[PDB]
């Protein structure tokens, strides 16, 4: 059966505005494994994310973690978008703020 | 305890087109990898190779070679025979590894997923069904229990080859295995206090929201997740009544740090 992906997003180190960091989107508990996953910087897709090999948990579900550089502001958003087949839309996880 | 764990995934999208990937983790830390585009297995530690000599890692790796080829021929001839009974796409997950435990003790597994849920799994001197997979796997599965030279050989992986290409792993990769790497902390947030800890490495942590030395019931945990440098994050939350926060204060303690515990007050 299909199981629909969870979206983490999360900073490498503490947010401080203008200093530049890391931006983690951690996508688990998917299946099948095929997935697409874009970083967004204020809705648009961010060109040079990298990916780990995707890999699968105990429970048999997939998981893999994206990650780009960034700088965070007070005038950007930041995103994760997925596409999988279990969701008939694309859905996008906004990075909070903090995490 | 590390256990060490070779993961295959493998797709068949339909009778023209499918693909096999693999990753080794040893305990968190990521070894090979083994992409369906690439003739052979890719080392992704300066240690990947453990104790094998350039000559034995090749003849590992050939073993490996033959079996990639030889699985794909026979999971397409198994659907052809099967067809249309069972349709494609088809996802085919394969867990096999070993636990070393204290002393020089271990055990080894190889566990084999069909559409994402346990059905096949070696054991002792042959392969077997779960209780519960679906049926038609019972005659393929006797079928490869009369292939004596394929049961020899993984009998000899999981007895054997395992347990000892393991030991030459944490020799090798003694120095990357026991890294210690230091926590940051920050914090963020009636009212819900998050304290956001990351970087540290290895795994095991404590983190708590204090008031003085009293540590605060009502702290939740998070879920451990990955950064991209071999290194964990974790938060913990504690919900409090709104004015009640000054005197709380997030504590860290980990093995990175001495005993010099990280403490970060709210509202400092
Ligand atoms: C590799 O190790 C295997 C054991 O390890 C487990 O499985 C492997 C794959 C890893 O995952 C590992 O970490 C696991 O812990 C080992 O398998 C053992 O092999 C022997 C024979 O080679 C089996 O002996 C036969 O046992 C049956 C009884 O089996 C049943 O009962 C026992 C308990 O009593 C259970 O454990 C079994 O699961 C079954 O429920 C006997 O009937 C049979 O006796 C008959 O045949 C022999 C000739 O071989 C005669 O001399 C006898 O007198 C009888 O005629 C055997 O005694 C043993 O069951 C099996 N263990 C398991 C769990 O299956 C394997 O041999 C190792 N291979 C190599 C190359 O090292
Ligand atoms: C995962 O890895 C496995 C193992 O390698 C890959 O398996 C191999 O896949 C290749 C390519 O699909 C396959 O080679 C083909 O064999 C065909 C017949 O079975 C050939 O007919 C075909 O030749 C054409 O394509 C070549 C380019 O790849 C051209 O060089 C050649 O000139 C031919 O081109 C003509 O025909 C093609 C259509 O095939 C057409 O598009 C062109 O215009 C032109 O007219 C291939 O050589 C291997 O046999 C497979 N090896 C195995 C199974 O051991 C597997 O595909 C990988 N999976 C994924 C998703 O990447
Ligand atoms: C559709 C759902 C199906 C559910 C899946 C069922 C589980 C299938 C598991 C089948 C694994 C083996 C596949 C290949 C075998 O069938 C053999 O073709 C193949 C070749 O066999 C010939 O050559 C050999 C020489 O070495 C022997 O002489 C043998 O007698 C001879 O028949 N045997 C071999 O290649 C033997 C080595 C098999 C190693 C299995 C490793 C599994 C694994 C990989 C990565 C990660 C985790 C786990
Ligand atoms: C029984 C199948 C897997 C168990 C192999 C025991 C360990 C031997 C060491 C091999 C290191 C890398 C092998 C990965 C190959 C693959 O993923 O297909
Ligand atoms: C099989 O599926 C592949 C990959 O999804 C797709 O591109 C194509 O329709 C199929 N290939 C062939 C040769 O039919």
């Amino acid at each position: 059966i299909q199981k629909t992906p969870q979206i983490q997003v999360y900073s490498r180190h503490p947010p401080e505005n203008g200093k530049p960091n890391i931006l983690n989107c951690y996508v688990t508990q998917f299946h099948p494994p095929h997935i697409e996953i874009q970083m967004l910087k204020n809705g648009k897709k961010i060109p040079k994310v990298e990916m780990s090999d995707m890999s699968f948990s105990k429970d048999w579900s997939f998981y893999i973690l994206a990650h780009t550089e960034f700088t965070p502001t007070e005038t950007d958003t930041y995103a994760c978008r997925v596409k999988h087949a279990s969701m008939a839309e694309p859905k996008t996880v906004y990075w909070d703020r903090d995490m | 305890n590390y256990t060490f764990r070779c993961l295959q995934m493998s797709s068949f999208a339909n009778r023209s087109w499918s693909r096999t990937d693999s990753v080794v983790w040893l305990g968190d830390l990521q070894t090979h990898r083994w992409s369906n585009d690439s003739a052979t297995i890719s080392f992704t530690k300066p240690w990947s190779q453990g104790k094998l000599s350039n000559q034995q890692w090749e003849k590992l790796q050939h073993m490996f070679q033959v079996y990639r080829v030889s699985f794909t021929r026979d999971i397409q001839e198994l659907v052809k025979m099967m067809s249309p009974k069972e349709d494609y796409p088809i996802e085919i997950q394969l867990s096999a590894g070993c636990e070393m435990y204290p002393g020089n003790a271990s055990e080894s597994f190889l566990h084999v997923a069909f559409q994402g849920k346990y059905v096949v799994r070696f054991w002792g001197t042959s392969w077997q069904t779960v209780p519960g997979a679906p049926s038609w796997l019972d005659l393929p599965i006797k079928v490869l229990n009369a292939d004596q030279g394929t049961s020899a050989t993984v009998q000899m992986l999981l007895n054997d080859t395992c347990p000892l290409f393991v030991r030459g792993l944490l020799e090798a990769g003694k120095s990357d295995l026991e890294k210690q790497e230091k926590p940051v902390a920050w914090l963020s947030s009636h009212r819900q206090l998050v304290c956001h800890v990351s970087g540290f490495y290895p795994k095991p942590v404590w983190v708590m929201w204090m008031r003085g030395d009293q540590e605060q019931q009502g702290t939740h945990r998070g879920d451990f997740l990955p950064n991209a440098d071999e290194t964990w994050y974790l938060q913990a939350t504690l919900d409090v009544e709104a004015g009640e926060e000054a005197g709380l204060a997030c504590r860290v303690k980990h093995s990175s740090l001495g005993g010099q515990d990280i403490i970060l007050y709210w509202g400092s």
